[PDB]
């Protein structure tokens, strides 16, 4: 099965890591730094 | 796969789909049946 279909799952893979750079282009990690500043300020 | 044991190609550790001009390296090797010498 994967041998008959290198070449589709092969321009698949390549086409979802092209859609994975802009939907990345287009907040877990703002939102601890964001902490820490707010308590920083507040002291 | 995880140690180094050769075995001789039989038609009783591989299976069949298909003809070869589709996969992308298909060596032309010889597959042994088992049945067909020692019935003969």
């Amino acid at each position: 099965v994967l041998y008959e279909n290198q070449k589709l799952i092969a321009n698949q893979f390549n086409s979802a890591i092209g859609k994975i750079q802009d939907s990345l282009s287009s907040g877990k990690l703002q939102d601890v730094v964001n902490q820490n500043a707010q308590a920083l300020n507040t002291l | 796969r995880n140690f180094y044991e050769p075995q001789i190609i039989t038609t009783d550790n591989t299976f069949v789909s298909g003809n070869c001009d589709v996969v992308i390296g298909i060596v032309n090797n010889t597959v042994y049946d088992p049945l067909q010498p020692e019935l003969d």
